[PDB]
């Protein structure tokens, strides 16, 4: 579970993210896709070349879903239930596949904010999109 | 897949007394139900709502005596299982887009399902044996993706 | 998330083993050490051979444990509050390992009830063994 | 391992350029830190308490250099991690009973920290150059384990 020096940590992250937020995560799915092609599986009607547009727009799209996540941070079931029943009964996503795009996302992360990825901070963002990936798959079964 | 012979033995001696049909249609329906998110892949198959009408329905059914009749020709040739499987590979990646971890889980599947049908014959080292097979089973069945 | 179905199909299906408990639970380690010899690492201390009996005894102790899950099965994290402690701050195992030995009780009970594990129970017992890795994973950071 | 030829130079290149010392010593603090019950095998090492005291602590950054170092050489025998490796995998397995699933979150770890060093360098392709070596040399790391 997240403590509130994590939800500190996590806010203050995102923070410095602001407007890059849709960049990086079209980054972090240029960087899944590449290093684990099993991932490619999910997205046979995506352009998958560099800097399609698909995946740009995608990238916006879970960057977004993120934003409002750390946002409601205290309340994410809540937060991201409407999410939840799309991944569980319609996207159907290997549980697997998570814990790939958060380590991508992190890597994402790593490589543009130097100064504010500090070894805490690292701890509790990937505390944080580990509970993500879990509330995307709670209804799983 | 590095087996021993006193494995292989084990092994083969087992399957030798499998029902091709009727176990193949058991893992892929408790494949359906126990893995819920697998249903992904077959809309097509209709009713899949609840266990006995996935059990039950003919098209998982028969689909599953075509997995494992494939699953079975691979237990003649462990010595080439990539080899053996690379056209499968190539068409569950290009062609149906199957992520690999459902091999996995397949195989996971298969063991308990062996484990049923043969109670005690099922020991702690047959067990080890098939549990190395569905590994390179599955793996030889994710070599040909890119 | 456990359903009324499923507390039910797991209250029957453990009511069947009874006074088995301990022994299958010896059988799934056994079961585990032969598949995932590298398990083996976390009893570097016992002695591994067939019939061993730290390995009956500790089978004993983790299906006693199992059972008072089961006996507490609406309050699962209190129940289980103490195990939880120990293995998070003591034997600090790895995650994976709680996947390796939760097929492995699975394998042992369908070797055991060929009546009872049908889908629908084997389903439910596979989300039980879940709920009870989560909770003795959960307070490990 | 499978390693493309603009891959293998890609690795080599951006390994030219790392400082062992460094980087080691911030992996493997990361590791503790990350993954707390990583400690286990550390106890002796002394205040692991905080991220502070784990980064600051001279064992750690001094084992973080060993590791790193052992890793090192084995970029230069990338066509056969599995012999280089034997002795440190029997090792692991038999005086150290070190699980191998904690090196590959040591892996996932040191290509963070890549990252954080390299930034803009380290870039999607040559990412994914990294994720192979260090795979690769978990799968070796653990291939004694019995
Ligand atoms: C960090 C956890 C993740 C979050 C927050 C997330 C979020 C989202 C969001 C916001 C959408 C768009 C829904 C809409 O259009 O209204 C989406 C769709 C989708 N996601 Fe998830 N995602 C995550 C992980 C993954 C995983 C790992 C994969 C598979 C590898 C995946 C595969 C997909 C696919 C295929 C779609 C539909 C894309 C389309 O058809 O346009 N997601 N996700
Ligand atoms: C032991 C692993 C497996 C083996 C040996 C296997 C074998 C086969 C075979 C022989 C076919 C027919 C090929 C054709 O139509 O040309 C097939 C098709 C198919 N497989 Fe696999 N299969 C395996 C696992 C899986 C699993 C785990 C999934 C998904 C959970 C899956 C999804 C499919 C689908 C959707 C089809 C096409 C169904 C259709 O005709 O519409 N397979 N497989
Ligand atoms: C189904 C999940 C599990 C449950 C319910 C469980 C339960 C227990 C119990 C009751 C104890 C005894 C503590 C005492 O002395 O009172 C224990 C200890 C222990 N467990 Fe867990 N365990 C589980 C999974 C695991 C697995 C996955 C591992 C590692 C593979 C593991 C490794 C250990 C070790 C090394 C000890 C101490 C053994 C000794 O020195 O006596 N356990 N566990
Ligand atoms: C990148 C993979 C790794 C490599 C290449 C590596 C390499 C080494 C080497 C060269 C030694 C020195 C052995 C000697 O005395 O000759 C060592 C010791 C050790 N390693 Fe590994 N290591 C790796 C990962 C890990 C990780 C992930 C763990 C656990 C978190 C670990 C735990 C240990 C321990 C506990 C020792 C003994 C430390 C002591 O003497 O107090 N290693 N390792």
């Amino acid at each position: 579970m997240l403590s509130p020096a994590d939800k500190t940590n996590v806010k203050a992250a995102w923070g410095k993210v602001g407007a890059h937020a849709g960049e990086y995560g079209a980054e972090a799915l240029e960087r899944m896709f590449l290093s684990f092609p099993t991932t490619k599986t999910y997205f046979p009607h995506f352009d998958l070349s560099h800097g399609s547009a698909q995946v740009k727009g995608h990238g916006k799209k879970v960057a977004d879903a993120l934003t409002n996540a750390v946002a409601h941070v205290d309340d994410m079931p809540n937060a991201l239930s409407a999410l939840s029943d799309l991944h569980a009964h319609k996207l159907r996503v290997d549980p697997v596949a998570f814990k790939l795009l958060s380590h991508c996302l992190l890597v994402t992360l790593a490589a543009h904010l130097p100064a504010e990825f500090t070894p805490a901070v690292h701890a509790s963002l990937d505390k944080f999109l580990a509970s993500v990936s879990t509330v995307l798959t709670s209804k799983y079964r | 897949v590095h087996l021993t012979p006193e494995e292989k033995s084990a092994v083969t001696a087992l399957w030798g007394k499998v029902n091709v049909d009727e176990v193949g249609g058991e893992a892929l329906g408790r494949l359906l139900v126990v893995y819920p998110w697998t249903q992904r892949f077959f809309e097509s198959f209709g009713d899949l709502s609840t266990p006995d009408a996935v059990m039950g329905n003919p098209k998982v059914k028969a689909h599953g005596k075509k997995v494992l009749g494939a699953f079975s020709d691979g237990l003649a040739h462990l010595d080439n299982l990539k080899g053996t499987f690379a056209t499968l590979s190539e068409l569950h990646c290009d062609k149906l887009h199957v992520d690999p971890e459902n091999f996995r889980l397949l195989g996971n599947v298969l063991v308990c399902v062996l484990a049923h049908h043969f109670g005690k014959e099922f020991t702690p080292p047959v067990q080890a044996a098939y549990q190395k097979v569905v590994a390179g089973v599955a793996n030889a069945l994710a070599h040909k993706y890119h």
